[PDB]
RNA sequence: CCGGGCACUCUAACGGGACUGCCCGCGAAAGCGGGAGGAAGGAGGGGACGACGUCUGGUCAGCAUGGCCCUUACGGCCUGGGCGACACACGUGCUACAAUGCCCACUACAAAGCGAUGCCACCCGGCAACGGGGAGCUAAUCGCAAAAAGGUGGGCCCAGUUCGGAUUGGGGUCUGCAACCCGACCCCAUGAAGCCGGAAUCGCUAGUAAUCGCGGAUCAGCCAUGCCGCGGUGAAUACG
């Protein structure tokens, strides 16, 4: 991305809940190119957010996503001394991706044998706040706390 | 998987036919 | 009921050898239904570009075999004769069968 | 229960637990399952000793398993060795016995690596 | 290849399994095309002068 | 594996089938390692070629379906340093 | 008596026939949801209907060939977008901003000599 | 399938078609942003194409060729062997270590190529490889052909396992004069290492990367997981 501003890949909205967030999330669940499996997993998940919990599974997702969204992070930078760790804020775009990423990877670490139940529980625990993928968002922010000394080196 | 000659998936890969991939259509 | 099979390599000479026959038939005889371009069958050769060894850097050529079919429905002995000795092909091959 | 010497399969599923016997699996199983008119889909945990003894009797009688099976493949190879035979030599030195370049990994047959200097 | 080698290619009888292709412009036993009887350097050489009928270089 | 088959070369096949019905038996050098062995081979002493020389190989009843080059190995080894 | 449209995606091509009715859709001698059962991107093809407000106005009989199940679906979507643009082509007005009037130029990129997949290249060795 | 038509899909030749030519912004211009076009733009995406030259680069084993060199051999024919060796070391790969996964049954959707010294439908024998028979096609006209993933349905229940199929034993099929060394394939038994890989390291910016099958060249057969190609589904991410 030397010359350009590298404009953002844009996705077609969902065919059920009609939301881009969902598709962009669906993609991350997709192993080796299978979209069909990706949705059939996710859609079974919000089935689980229904019989289990009386709440509305869409609403959980935006919430569970907004809780696992990191507010600040520590980027490497090189200077008139050695390499450092400098705290800055995640751009809106960036916060997106990380939350979607961490969500899934956390999900797969959950012990539940079936894929949908994994993302189900995680996304629930995520929204209620106690989720493993949240432990990350938190943690990342905690790094940029302790390094606030180096926060004068930001760009 | 693609190396079990004693399976459907395997046979297809090796390109061959047999008791595990009998030829019918 | 008797049809003509046209083949060849250059479609410059192949096309131009259908069009003479169309009017050595239409004007020159009974009804003949226009040239139909049967699909081209393509032989391809891909080959290492140097004498010894550079396994990347190929060059490939191809030999294009083009087909063209014209149907002629009814016999006129001027069609038979004009299409016999007035042959003016070059690298084209022609065929005819009664059946 | 127990078949072919001791070899107890348990729980699981009956056509599967049949694989766990020496000399048997896949085919030789799903065959003797209907040949004894037994449901394969059932579980070896529970079934009538009826369908149990019909089942051991077939198998243990039909073909050779376990001890005598291993004893036969033993003396078969003993036969290839000591007859001075080629394949015999490849058994004698523990090297790969069919086709099989040995300049690089034979490892399954060769053992783990024993490295040396350049 | 050598002479008696380009020759023996032609002497085809005695166990036709032994008949192997050979280039008509080389003697080259390797990478000979059934269709042309030429080998792969020669195919590239003759195709480039136009002396291979209706044989054009491909691009796509 | 052949079966309608069992290929043996006719050259030694002669000299062996003879050494039954001639009544007499001795040492016979052949290049044919492609051939199968027995029945009337057993007890004959056949010299098989490895590419280098002719190896004496004594013959018995469990050598039966085995080609003549099984018993004449082609490569010299004795391991490494 | 009817309206027509043409669309194609990746060597797959679609014939679209629109003759008003309950909203019944026929594909290659089949119910729409039978042929496409289990494929979750299916309903995206008739997306220009939903945005044209015509629901149970039109039935559909549709032939399609080439490519594969899930790229044929994009070929139908252009069919319906070129058929709906026939009945009162004031429906061009909002179709094209939605982007249902453009054909996908996107196709399989070929293979290159020296490579493996036409971009994907063999592992570098160096030593 | 028939009549019928070729309108469509398509097949293949010929043109058309966007040139920053048009709208505001900037600017001195070239250009650049932005707008509406349009199927398409800012060289539309991909080929083919590779300056004077450099590496005393590669190739005397494709061929050519100056020079030196052997002349019952440094030439020539054959039978057999070797190029396939195995204490080990490196490069490119393939199949995996599983549950977004394995197996079984059913159900769909491609493109590009090849074949009347061949491709072989369909029927019978065989668990099968294959073998008998045997119709069509000089092939948009018959055959390779089943595409695979996917889809549906049921099974497995986290286990070195219905994971994974290396190794070995026995039984066979085929090509071929001939499968010991060295073939490919089928069945039965055997079921190993392996539970995501130290230091280190590669590819890829979109219909790409991943992943899934398919065809051809060479070719009797084949050690092809290779190579050259074809379509199927189809991400992520570029602050800088
Ligand atoms: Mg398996
Ligand atoms: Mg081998
Ligand atoms: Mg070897
Ligand atoms: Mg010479
Ligand atoms: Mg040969
Ligand atoms: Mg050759
Ligand atoms: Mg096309
Ligand atoms: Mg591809
Ligand atoms: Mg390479
Ligand atoms: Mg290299
Ligand atoms: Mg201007
Ligand atoms: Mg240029
Ligand atoms: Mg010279
Ligand atoms: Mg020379
Ligand atoms: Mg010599
Ligand atoms: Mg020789
Ligand atoms: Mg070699
Ligand atoms: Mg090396
Ligand atoms: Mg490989
Ligand atoms: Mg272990
Ligand atoms: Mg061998
Ligand atoms: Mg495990
Ligand atoms: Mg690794
Ligand atoms: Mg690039
Ligand atoms: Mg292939
Ligand atoms: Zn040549």
């Amino acid at each position: 991305a030397r010359r350009r501003r590298a404009e953002v890949r844009q996705l077609q909205p969902d065919l059920v809940y009609g939301d881009v967030l969902v598709t962009a999330f669906i993609n991350k669940i997709m192993r080796d190119g299978k979209k069909n499996l990706a949705a059939r997993i996710f859609y079974d998940a919000c089935k689980i957010i229904q019989e289990k919990t009386g709440q509305e599974p869409l609403k959980v997702f935006k919430q569970a996503v907004e809780n696992v969204k990191p507010r600040m992070e520590v980027r490497s930078r090189r200077v008139g001394g050695a390499n450092y760790q400098v705290p800055m804020e995640v751009s809106p775009r960036r916060q997106q991706s990380l939350a979607l990423r961490w969500l899934v990877q956390a999900a797969n670490q959950r012990p539940e044998r079936r894929a949908a139940v994994r993302i189900a529980h995680e996304l629930m625990d995520a929204a209620e706040g106690k989720g493993g993928a949240v432990k990350k968002k938190e943690d990342v922010e905690r790094m940029a706390e302790a390094n606030r000394a180096y926060a004068h080196y930001r760009w | 998987g693609k190396g079990d000659r004693r399976t459907r998936r395997g046979k297809i890969w090796r390109g061959t036919y047999g008791k595990y991939r009998p030829r019918k259509k | 009921k008797i049809r003509i099979k046209l083949r060849g390599f250059d479609h410059k000479t192949l096309d131009a050898s259908a069009q003479k026959i169309v009017e050595a038939a239409r004007r020159s005889g009974a009804q003949v239904s226009g040239p139909i371009p049967l699909p081209t069958r393509v032989r391809r050769f891909t080959v290492i570009r140097g004498p010894f060894k550079h396994k990347d850097s190929r060059e490939h050529f191809e030999l294009r075999t083009h087909n063209r079919l014209v149907d002629i429905i009814n016999p006129n002995r001027k069609t038979i004769e004009q299409l016999m000795t007035l042959d003016l092909p070059t690298g084209v091959e022609i065929e005819i069968k009664t059946v | 229960a127990r078949i072919a010497g001791v070899e107890i399969p348990r729980n699981k599923r009956v056509d599967v637990a049949l694989t766990y016997i020496y000399g048997i699996g896949k085919a030789r199983a799903k065959e003797a399952l209907e040949k004894t008119g037994i449901n394969p889909a059932t579980r070896v945990k529970d079934l009538t000793e009826a369908e149990v003894v019909r089942l051991r009797e077939y198998v243990e009688n039909t073909w050779k398993l376990e001890g005598e099976l291993r004893a036969e493949v033993a003396a078969n190879i003993k036969r290839l060795m000591d007859i001075g035979c080629y394949r015999g030599l490849r058994h004698r030195r523990g090297l790969p016995v069919r086709g099989q370049r040995t300049r690089t990994n034979a490892r399954t047959r060769k053992g783990p690596r024993k490295t040396v200097a350049a | 290849a050598r002479k008696a080698l380009i020759e023996k290619a032609k002497r085809t009888p005695k166990f036709k399994v032994r008949a192997y292709t050979r280039c008509v412009r080389c003697g080259r036993a390797r990478s000979v095309y059934r269709f042309f009887g030429l080998c792969r350097i020669c195919l590239r050489e003759l195709a480039h002068k136009g002396q291979l009928p209706g044989v054009r270089k491909a691009s796509w | 594996s052949l079966k309608k088959g069992v290929f043996v070369d006719d050259h030694l096949l002669e000299k062996v089938l003879e050494l039954n019905a001639k009544g007499e038996k001795r040492l016979i050098k052949t290049w044919s390692r492609r051939s199968t062995i027995v029945p009337e081979m057993v007890g004959h002493t056949i010299a098989v070629y490895n590419g280098k020389q002719h190896v004496p190989v004594y013959i018995t009843e469990n050598m039966v379906g085995h080609k003549l080059g099984e018993f004449a190995p082609t490569r010299t080894y004795r391991g490494h340093g | 008596e009817q309206y027509y449209g043409t669309g194609r995606r990746k060597e797959a091509v679609a014939r679209v026939f629109l003759r008003p009715g309950n909203g019944k859709v026929t594909v290659n001698g089949q119910d729409f949801n039978e042929y496409f059962q289990g494929l979750v991107r299916a309903v995206a093809a008739l997306e220009p209907l939903r945005a044209v407000d015509a629901l149970g106005h039109f039935d559909a009989y549709i032939t399609v060939r080439g490519g594969g199940k899930s790229g044929q679906i994009d070929a139908i979507k252009l069919g319906i977008a070129r058929a709906l643009v026939q009945y009162n082509p004031d429906y061009r007005a909002k179709l094209k901003p939605l982007g249902f009037l453009t054909r996908d130029a996107r196709v399989v990129e070929r293979k290159k000599y020296g490579k493996h997949k036409a971009r994907r290249a063999p592992q570098y060795s160096k030593r």
